[PDB]
C-alpha cells in the first residue's frame, strides 16, 4: 500500500543465521616436464632440452601458483598475531555457544559444527600418489587452521571489537549487543526487556543450521565444484 | 643444505619423519619460534645456532587467556597514535613486441611467409 | 618488477634455442639450403616461436587481470581512506581509522594512515541500568562504570568520567527486568537550583 | 608441452578465481566478523550484528547473526508538531500515532513515547512545512515548577 499519511512500522523482530560458503585455498600441484614426457631414457631428456626454457617456466608457475596459494590463507585466517582462549566458566546471558566452540574431549580439536563441514565433504589421496601426481599438502594443517578459528570466535565473544583496534579489551557479551543494537539505531530497551525470547531465538535458530547442515549436503556445493 | 622428500617416509637414506615427507639434513627442536622460510603442513626452518639449519613447528603467536565476567570492564585511560605502511601496485612495464622482427628479421622470403 | 625482467629475460633467452632445427640463427638455414627443403625446418621454426610468443602474451594478460584488481583495490583505498573518512575495520589499516597521506612511489603508490589505538586500560565494575525512583535509567552513549564508590558514565573509546544525570540517560521500563541493575541516587541539578531560589 | 601449457593457462585462471573469492572472504572476515557492518546485504540478509566463522575444507563458513523484523502495523503520520506556532520536527524517530494521541518513536521497533521538549527541536514556523499538525507538546518542567 502507498500513502502520504500512512506508516508502517515493526512491532516485532528475529533475529535469523544464514550461510554462505566461500572458498579461500585450492590444492598445490606440482607437474614435472621430464617424468611426465618419461623416465628412466635420455631420449626422452636429448630431445625434450632442444625446447628451451619451457620447463623453467612452467615449474615457476606452478611454485608461484602455490606461494600466492598459501598466502589467501595467511591474509584470510591469521588476521592479528595475538591468541584467545575460552573461558571454563561461561555465563553468556542465557545463550548457549557450546555448538560453534572447540570441544576438548575430541582427539583432534573441532567445533560441533567444523566436524559436521569436514564429513559432509569428500583413500583418493594415496590413489593419486600411486600413478604419479604429487599433491602439495598445504602450509596450515586443519589443526592450526582451526586454532585460528578458535581465537577469532574466543575474542569476538569475550573482547568483541576492540583488539582490532587496539588491545583486547573485555567486555561482558550483555553490553555487547548493546552497542550492536545502538550501531543501526535501535535502542538498548529491546535487548535488556527480549533478552528470554532472544535466547530461544538464537538457541532455535542455531538448532536449525545444525539439522540444515546434516540434513541437506548440497549447501557445500560452492566448495563442491572447487 | 635440508633435503626434503615429499609424500613418502624415510627409505633409501639428523634424519626425521614429517607429513611432507622424509626430511633429511635438518635438526629438529621440540621448542617453537615464528617461521621464516616455510615448507608445509606447519614445519618451517630458519638459520640458528656452529650454526646449522634447524626445522620447527609454526608458532600461532602469543597465546594470552583474556579474563571474562558479569560485571568486569576495562576502558582505556591512554591512547597512542601509530602510522602504518600499506603497499599498493598500480601500473606495471609496457612492452610492446612486433612480430616480423622477432620471428625473422632482415628476410624478405621469410617475411612474404609470414604474410 | 623482478617478474617483468625475468619474463622479458626469458623471452629474449627462448630465441637461442633451435626448437628441432640445426641452427638458431635463421641466416644461416636461408643461406644453406634451397626454398623446398627449406620450408619444413623454417616452419618448425615458426610453429615453437609462435607458441613461446602465446605463452608471453597469455601470461602477461594474466598479470594484467591482477593489476586490476589491485588497480580496483587501489581506486577502493583512494576513494574512501584519502578523500573521505571510511569506517571499515582493516580496511584504511590497523585501528580506528583517521586521514591517508598519498606518495607517488615507482609503479605504485605508498599509503601512509593515522589510526587511533588504545595504548592503557584499566578494569572497572559495570552496570546496564542504573535503579532511582523505581524506573530504569539507560545510558544513552557509553556505558556505567565504577571505581568501588560512585557509578560514572563514561564513554567507551577512553575515560572521561561523568556524574550521572537527566541528560545523560533516559527514563524508560523499569528496574524489575533487566538483569543486573543496580540502586544509587541519580543527580538531577534543578533540585539545588530550586533549593537556592 | 601443448596440452601442459593449456592446464597451466586453466590453472592461472581459476588461481585468478579462487583469489578473487578469497580476497572478498578477507573482505567479509574484516568488516563482518571483526567488526559491525551497517552495509546491506554484504554480511548477509538483514541488518548486520556478528558473524561467526568456521573453518571447512579449501574455504570458510560464516555464521551471520542478524536483526529482521517480522510484524508490523500500519500507522498515521506526520512530518511535524505545531504547538505554539513554530514547527517540531523530530530529533529521533517519526511521528505515529493509533488515532487518539501522537507518539514518537524509532523506525526499526514500535516504543510509544510522548511528545517532550526533549524528542523534539523547533526550526522555522507551522506555514512554510507541508502536512504539520496540530498537538500538545508537553513540557516536562511544567509540574515539578508549578509544584515547586
Amino acid at each position: 500500500a502507498y500513502s502520504n499519511n500512512s506508516i508502517a512500522i515493526p512491532t516485532n523482530f528475529t533475529i535469523s543465521v544464514t550461510t554462505e560458503i566461500l572458498p579461500v585455498s585450492m590444492t598445490k600441484t606440482s607437474v614435472d616436464c621430464t617424468m611426465y614426457i618419461c623416465g628412466d631414457s635420455t631420449e626422452c631428456s636429448n630431445l625434450l632440452l632442444q625446447y628451451g626454457s619451457f620447463c623453467t617456466q612452467l615449474n615457476r608457475a606452478l611454485t608461484g601458483i602455490a606461494v600466492e596459494q598459501d598466502k589467501n590463507t595467511q591474509e584470510v585466517f591469521a588476521q592479528v598475531k595475538q591468541i584467545y582462549k575460552t573461558p571454563p566458566i561461561k555465563d553468556f546471558g542465557g545463550f548457549n555457544f557450546s555448538q560453534i566452540l572447540p570441544d576438548p574431549s575430541k582427539p583432534s580439536k573441532r567445533s560441533f559444527i567444523e566436524d559436521l563441514l569436514f564429513n559432509k565433504v569428500t583413500d583418493l589421496i594415496c590413489a593419486q600418489k600411486f600413478n604419479g601426481l604429487t599433491v602439495l599438502p598445504p602450509l596450515l594443517t586443519d589443526e592450526m587452521i582451526a586454532q585460528y578459528t578458535s581465537a577469532l570466535l574466543a575474542g569476538t565473544i569475550t573482547s568483541g571489537w576492540t583488539f582490532g583496534a587496539g588491545a583486547a579489551l573485555q567486555i561482558p557479551f550483555a553490553m555487547q549487543m548493546a552497542y550492536r543494537f545502538n550501531g543501526i539505531g535501535v535502542t538498548q530497551n529491546v535487548l535488556y526487556e527480549n533478552q528470554k525470547l532472544i535466547a530461544n531465538q538464537f538457541n532455535s535458530a542455531i538448532g536449525k543450521i545444525q539439522d540444515s547442515l546434516s540434513s541437506t549436503a548440497s549447501a557445500l556445493g560452492k566448495l563442491q565444484d572447487v | 643444505v635440508a633435503v626434503l622428500y615429499q609424500g613418502v617416509n624415510c627409505t633409501e637414506v639428523n634424519v626425521f619423519q614429517t607429513r611432507a615427507g622424509c626430511l633429511i639434513g635438518a635438526e629438529h627442536v621440540n621448542n617453537s619460534y615464528e617461521c621464516d622460510i616455510p615448507i608445509g603442513a606447519g614445519i618451517c626452518a630458519s638459520y640458528q645456532t656452529s650454526q646449522s639449519i634447524i626445522a620447527y613447528t609454526m608458532s600461532l603467536g602469543v597465546e594470552n587467556s583474556v579474563a571474562y565476567s558479569n560485571n568486569s570492564i576495562a576502558i582505556p585511560t591512554n591512547f597512542t597514535i601509530s602510522v602504518t605502511t600499506e603497499i599498493l601496485p598500480v601500473s606495471m612495464t609496457k612492452t610492446s613486441v612486433d612480430c616480423t622482427m622477432y620471428i625473422c628479421g632482415d628476410s624478405t622470403e621469410c617475411s612474404n611467409l609470414l604474410l | 618488477v623482478n617478474q617483468n625482467a625475468q619474463a622479458l629475460n626469458t623471452l629474449v633467452k627462448q630465441l637461442s634455442s633451435n626448437f628441432g632445427a640445426i641452427s638458431s640463427v635463421l641466416n644461416d638455414i636461408l643461406s644453406r639450403l634451397d626454398p623446398p627443403e627449406a620450408e619444413v625446418q623454417i616452419d618448425r621454426l615458426i610453429t615453437g616461436r609462435l607458441q613461446s610468443l602465446q605463452t608471453y602474451v597469455t601470461q602477461q594478460l594474466i598479470r594484467a587481470a591482477e593489476i586490476r584488481a589491485s588497480a580496483n583495490l587501489a581506486a577502493t583505498k583512494m576513494s574512501e581512506c584519502v578523500l573521505g573518512q571510511s569506517k571499515r575495520v582493516d580496511f584504511c589499516g590497523k585501528g580506528y581509522h583517521l586521514m591517508s597521506f598519498p606518495q607517488s612511489a615507482p609503479h605504485g603508490v605508498v599509503f601512509l594512515h593515522v589510526t587511533y589505538v588504545p595504548a592503557q586500560e584499566k578494569n572497572f565494575t559495570t552496570a546496564p541500568a542504573i535503579c532511582h525512583d523505581g524506573k530504569a535509567h539507560f545510558p544513552r552513549e557509553g556505558v556505567f562504570v565504577s571505581n568501588g564508590t560512585h557509578w560514572f558514565v563514561t564513554q567507551r573509546n577512553f575515560y572521561e568520567p561523568q556524574i550521572i544525570t537527566t541528560d545523560n540517560t533516559f527514563v524508560s521500563g523499569n528496574c524489575d527486568v533487566v538483569i543486573g541493575i543496580v540502586n544509587n541516587t541519580v543527580y538531577d541539578p534543578l533540585q539545588p537550583e530550586l533549593d537556592s531560589f
